C-alpha cells in the first residue's frame, strides 16, 4: 500500500510525490528515494538519516540543498 | 600495511596521506570510487537484491572496497595506508583529524563549504564532480543534524550482541550488522555519516575523505566484534535469495566473496586491536 501522493511548495520551492515504486520530484527534477522495511524513507540526499514519509525526505532534501538545483 | 588511528599520525603521514589522495582526484581515478559507492547506495534495497549496504555483506564489502582505494593510495606512495576515525573518543570539532593540515573543518554556516584544509575548493584541488546537490565544493556541518558522535559506552553495547546478522537480512534485522550500520538500536554507523553532514549525509558521501577514515574504524570494530565472540561468524551460509551468502562471489568485483575478506590480517593489521 504505498503513500497517497502530493504537491507543496515549502521554502520556495516545489516537491511533489506520486506512486509509480514512488517517486519525488524537486522543481520539476527527480529525486531518487528509498523506502525502509519499516516504512521510513530516505533520499540520496539524505542517505542514513531515515525519515517517516516521502513528503519528509523531499522536504529533507530541500533542507540539505539550500537552494541549489537538483541534478 | 598497518591501519592507525588517525589521531597518531605523524606530521610526514598526514602529508603524504593527503598527497596520494589528492593525486588520485588529478588522475581521474578517485571520482570513480565515488561513483561506484553511489551506484550501490542507490541499488541496495530491503526488499530485493542488497550487496554493499543494509545486508550482511555491508562490512566484507566495504572492507573490500577500502582495500581498492587503498591499494590505488599505495599505488601513488606505497608508505600510505588507511588511518581509522574513532569517533567514540575524538567526538568534537577541535580533533586533531579537522584541523587544516589533515582534513580541514566543519562549513561555513551559509553553504557549508569547507574553508580550510587541502579539500577547501578555494585550492582548486578538490572539484565535487560525481554529485546530485549541484554544487561543486566540499560541504560539512559537523554535529549539524546530530547532536552526538555514537559513545564508547553505545560501541560497547554493539559490541556485545553475539549474532552477526539474522534474517530478514536488511534493514529490519537484529543482530551485530544492522546495529553496527544503525539502521536499529543506538546507531553506530548511519549517525556518524549524518553527525559529517555535507557529502558525507548523501550517497555520495566518498566525496569527503574522512569516508574512508570513518569506514576505516568500522571496519575496525568488525574486527574487534570477531575477538571477542570467536564462536560467531558471517551469515547467512547458503542458499539465500538476493543476500550474498559465504561462500558467493560479491559484485562489482565478482572475484571474491565474504569468506575471503573475514580475517583482516591477510591485508593489514591495526596498531593496536
Ligand atoms: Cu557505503
Ligand atoms: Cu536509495
Ligand atoms: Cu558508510
Amino acid at each position: 500500500a504505498a503513500p497517497e501522493s502530493f504537491d507543496e511548495v515549502y521554502k520556495g520551492r516545489r516537491i511533489q510525490g506520486r506512486p509509480a515504486g514512488y517517486e519525488v520530484f524537486v522543481d520539476g527534477v527527480q529525486l531518487h528515494v528509498m523506502r525502509n522495511a519499516d516504512g521510513s524513507w530516505i533520499s540520496v540526499v539524505s542517505h542514513y538519516d531515515p525519515v517517516p514519509t516521502p513528503r519528509a525526505a523531499a522536504r529533507a532534501a530541500v533542507d540539505e540543498l539550500q537552494g541549489a538545483p537538483l541534478l | 600495511t598497518v591501519r592507525k588511528n588517525q589521531a597518531t599520525l605523524t606530521a610526514d603521514e598526514k602529508r603524504r596521506f593527503v598527497a596520494a589522495v589528492l593525486e588520485l582526484k588529478r588522475s581521474g581515478r578517485y571520482d570513480e570510487f565515488v561513483r561506484t559507492h553511489n551506484e550501490f547506495i542507490m541499488s541496495d534495497t530491503d526488499s530485493g537484491e542488497r550487496t554493499g549496504h543494509r545486508s550482511p555483506s555491508f562490512l566484507p564489502w566495504h572492507r573490500r572496497f577500502l582495500l581498492d582505494f587503498e591499494q590505488a593510495l599505495q599505488s601513488v606512495d606505497s608508505s600510505v595506508t588507511l588511518p581509522y576515525w574513532d569517533w567514540s573518543a575524538d567526538r568534537t570539532v577541535r580533533a586533531s583529524l579537522w584541523a587544516p593540515d589533515f582534513l580541514g573543518g566543519t562549513g561555513r554556516s551559509t553553504d557549508g563549504r569547507v574553508m580550510d584544509g587541502p579539500f577547501a575548493a578555494s585550492t582548486g584541488n578538490w572539484p565535487i564532480n560525481v554529485r546530485v546537490d549541484s554544487r561543486t565544493y566540499l560541504r560539512r556541518s559537523l554535529g549539524g543534524s546530530v547532536a552526538e558522535l555514537p559513545t564508547r559506552a553505545e560501541v560497547e553495547s554493539v559490541l556485545a550482541i553475539s549474532a552477526y546478522d539474522l534474517p530478514p537480512y536488511n534493514s529490519a534485522s537484529e543482530g551485530f550488522r544492522n546495529h553496527l550500520e544503525g539502521w536499529r538500536g543506538v546507531n553506530l554507523h548511519n549517525r556518524v555519516h549524518v553527525w559529517v553532514g555535507g557529502q558525507m549525509a548523501t550517497g555520495v558521501s566518498p566525496n569527503d575523505p574522512v569516508f574512508w577514515l570513518h569506514h576505516a574504524y568500522v571496519d575496525k570494530l568488525w574486527a574487534e566484534w570477531q575477538r571477542r565472540h570467536p564462536d560467531s561468524a558471517y551469515v547467512p551460509t547458503g542458499g539465500t535469495p538476493d543476500v550474498v551468502d559465504l561462500n558467493e562471489t560479491m559484485k562489482p568485483w565478482n572475484t571474491v566473496r565474504p569468506a575471503d575478506l573475514l580475517d583482516h590480517t591477510a591485508y593489514y593489521t591495526f596498531d593496536a586491536l
